[PDB]
């Protein structure tokens, strides 16, 4: 999967 | 000036009414007018401009991933030779995207960057220019691709700098740069280990530091805490 | 023009492309440029043309939505005084609907619907022409209000007509015009006994219909029939 | 709740 950042959306 | 006719507080005005209706290239061109006015951001208006055009920025990545496997798969061994559509296509909103992050980069630069004084406006800033120039690094392939990587990674620095100097570790604009700046070594630097190492890091200080918090500054900062130990998570 | 100087094939390939990164503006960009082309649509392509407009349209009506609503709150007694932003900004997304009800309008009368001589192609840009007035409708409160009504009713009546003498009460465009000559009914001219009756007459002839179809088309035609089957739970 | 027209999204 590819990874979070913020902010999201 | 597409803007310049329109008073300041209308502009953030509809920008709000345009994230409420999900407009985003709308709410993105109202601030980028806001922004034109030549006066600093309050951090509500801050917020509005990043929100904006991450929503925009997002849906172009998101874009440019899907054309850019179909061009990948369309480039193995075996495949039917289509014509040059699909890169023809995936160039197209390549280069809408680059427009877009080089339209952020732009207002940094002219001139909110240079007005920002305190940690909070200047750290946010310098954020939002790492970020964008890893955009711009996502989809980079030529004699310039490093320079771009150069570009980030001392954007993030700084803002790393000064985020250990003037915040306490559980500040959600500091966990969400060294976040970015985390994600950053690991897909765009080659750099797992420092990515993971950066993660770990910033998730156990800012955990140490949770006890001065009030109940809603806990629940602010533990939700970026959890973004770092789920891609923590993933990577280990 | 826009699209003057591209292949059509180029342009259908690439409005599939688009369709596949929900680049939805592009999509219908590229078949309103392959219908500009000249040549009649088969029905692959007359799905994309419709995918690529229902989108588009679809996230203006839920803007258009949103706003209206946050207007009207504010000319509710005990509002305090905004100034004219939520009016302006609703009436600037109602003029790119309109502007893109128009578009698609224009196609279908220039020359899709004088060119289409089968009844599958003409049923369809009939019902379109009724969903696109009917859009317009959704927004209008002006003089023309009853002639865009009309409007509306006049297309998907002729589309009604035909498809009720050429095809089967389970053709899938049949169902699906009858549905929204149904939600016409319901929503835009008053008329709920008739939107009831029509849903009603609707499914029931499909169902006696379906013994004849084969399990793909049973699925097909069954998909469609639910959303006559929840319209009716919701108005009964 | 508004009602189910086609095609859908
Ligand atoms: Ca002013
Ligand atoms: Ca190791
Ligand atoms: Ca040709
Ligand atoms: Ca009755
Ligand atoms: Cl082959
Ligand atoms: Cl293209
Ligand atoms: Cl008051
Ligand atoms: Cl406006």
């Amino acid at each position: 999967r590819r990874p979070s950042s913020w902010r999201q959306e | 000036g597409a803007m310049g006719s329109m008073e300041r507080a209308s502009l953030i005005q509809k920008a709000k009414l345009a994230e409420q209706a999900e407009r985003y290239e709308d709410m993105a061109a109202f601030m980028k007018g806001a922004v034109e006015k030549g006066e600093e951001l309050s951090c509500e208006e801050r917020n509005l401009l990043s929100v904006a055009y991450k929503n925009v920025v997002g849906g172009q990545r998101a874009a440019w991933r899907v054309l850019s496997s179909i061009e990948q798969k369309s480039n193995e061994e075996g495949s039917e030779e289509k014509g040059p559509e699909v890169r023809e296509y995936r160039e197209k909103v390549e280069t809408e995207l680059q427009g877009v992050c080089d339209t952020v980069l732009g207002l940094l630069d002219s001139h909110l960057i240079k007005e920002a004084g305190d940690a909070e406006s200047r750290v946010f800033y310098l954020k939002m220019k790492g970020d964008y120039y890893r955009y711009l690094a996502e989809v980079a392939t030529g004699d310039d691709k490093k320079r771009i990587i150069d570009s980030a990674r001392s954007a993030y620095q700084e803002a790393m700098d000064i985020s250990k100097k003037e915040m306490p570790p559980t500040n959600p604009i500091r966990l969400g740069l060294a976040l970015n700046f985390s994600v950053f070594h690991y897909e765009i630097a080659n750099s797992p280990e420092e990515a993971i190492s950066l993660a770990k890091t910033t998730f156990d200080e800012a955990m140490a530091d949770l006890h001065t918090l009030s109940e809603d500054s806990y629940k602010d900062s533990t939700l970026i805490m959890q973004l770092l130990r789920d891609n923590l998570t993933l990577w280990t």
